[PDB]
């Protein structure tokens, strides 16, 4: 089979910067035909795989022209320039010129914004889901900058999760942290607390209710 | 308008075999290759095969022949994927793309594929209620993958942060969340849908003020 190797595995960018990424087979991906089947596909959060670039350096109609590829042989290119918000998501290149068709391994494109501080949101347990016999206390850390962030539960103020990918229109992660117990142990406690740690401000963001 | 209509969600016993189907429109069915491309968390993209419904030969990856069949019904433009020797190695989404001249232009939307014995569990779905204000509905206990959430119908649907569900305990649990001005809730009605196609359920939560 034919190998597709991808480098990078991770590109953050910053807005408006270039970008490059690229593709190398182990071997080589010219058809019998004397064409080259690589193509570039983008697949962006929740959606479907996009076709940008077909026989190395082809646009396919509708992509933005900031997309260029290029490449011979078993190396190949995809270029951005002015990368834009949009742009987030994994790429791949795929050959398909030699059965079994193969897809390189794919590079996260992450845009790379200023600091943003999470906007932290607690959750008391609904009626219905205490009437159902359970207790979920639900915490949103929306809208922070960069990805990684602590978070902590405490009961009482004793010690006791979910990651969004990149929002394509502020470059900017949410997560969500649920606490599951009992409704008999959540009737006999009073403050719950959700704390969140980030890389933005000195002191914890907390969050709590009774 | 070319569509390649899948369906979102599969879920077979482990040793059984299943037939998924990619449904063409829009164009001349018999023209046009169609490929299967499988997406498993962790492994990147994976090409299956192809069919030709002009020719009637399908291609197929080595790597899953004696697991694959690929079929082709000129009269009701479908193309069909039957899987047999089930495991949870096949647990993925699988796409149908068609091509021809320039690669996979248009796409399925990909169906979701659960191999596990255990039953369908439609979700309970819980209110979150607390200048800006976040509201949010959480997805509690369902089986299989996925489930969609848009809010008022899709009408609402800037300020939404939907996060990927965590399983605990075999059972699927996702929180939502939308941030609206303050001025128009609870004027303006607002309202969490909620669908598990795999249990063919759907469920409208109004986030009622208290
Ligand atoms: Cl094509």
């Amino acid at each position: 089979d034919v190998l597709m190797t991808q480098i990078p595995l991770s590109l953050p960018v910053s807005l408006g910067d270039q970008a490059s990424i690229s593709c190398r087979s182990s071997q080589s991906i010219v058809h019998r035909n004397g064409n080259t089947y690589l193509e570039w596909y983008l697949l962006k959060p929740g959606q479907s795989p996009k076709l940008l670039i077909y026989k190395v350096s082809n646009r396919f109609s509708g992509v933005p022209d900031r997309f260029s590829g290029s490449g011979s042989g078993t190396d190949f290119t995809l270029k951005i320039s002015r990368v834009e918000a949009e742009d987030l998501g994994v790429y791949y290149c795929f050959q398909g010129s030699h059965v079994p068709y193969t897809f390189g391994g794919g590079t996260k494109l992450e845009i790379r914004r200023a600091d943003a501080a999470p906007t932290v949101s607690i959750f008391p347990p609904s009626s219905e889901q205490l009437t159902s016999g359970g207790a979920s206390v639900v915490c949103f850390l929306n809208n922070f900058y960069p990805k990684d962030i602590n978070v902590k539960w405490k009961i009482d103020g004793s010690e006791r999760n979910s990651w969004t990918d990149q929002d394509s229109k502020d470059s900017t992660y949410s997560m969500s942290s649920t606490l599951t117990l009992t409704k008999d142990e959540y009737e006999r406690h009073n403050s719950y607390t959700c704390e969140a740690t980030h890389k933005t401000s000195t002191s914890p963001i907390v969050k709590s209710f009774n | 308008q070319v569509q390649l209509q899948q369906s979102a969600a599969e879920l077979a016993r482990p040793g059984a075999s299943v037939k998924m189907s990619c449904k063409a429109s829009g164009y001349s069915f018999t023209t046009y290759t169609i490929h299967w491309v499988k997406q498993r968390p962790g492994q990147g993209l994976e090409w299956i095969g192809y069919i030709n419904p002009s020719s009637g030969y399908a291609a197929y990856n080595q790597n899953f022949k004696d697991e694959t069949t690929l079929t082709a019904d000129p009269s009701s433009s479908t193309a069909y994927m039957e899987l047999n020797s089930l495991t949870s190695e096949d647990s993925a989404v699988y796409y149908c793309a068609r091509e021809k001249f320039y690669g996979y232009d248009y796409w399925g939307q990909g169906a979701t594929l659960t191999v596990s014995s255990a039953k369908t569990t439609p979700p309970s779905v819980y209110p979150l209620a607390p200048s800006m204000v976040t509201l949010g509905c959480l997805v509690k206990g369902y089986f299989p993958e996925p489930v969609t959430v848009t809010w008022n119908s899709g009408s609402l649907s800037s300020g939404v942060h939907t996060f990927p569900a965590v399983l605990q305990s075999d059972l699927y649990t996702l929180s939502s969340s939308v941030t609206v001005p303050s001025s128009t809730w609870p004027s303006q009605t607002v309202t969490c849908n909620v669908a598990h196609p795999a249990s063919s359920t759907k469920v409208d939560k109004k986030i009622v003020p208290r």
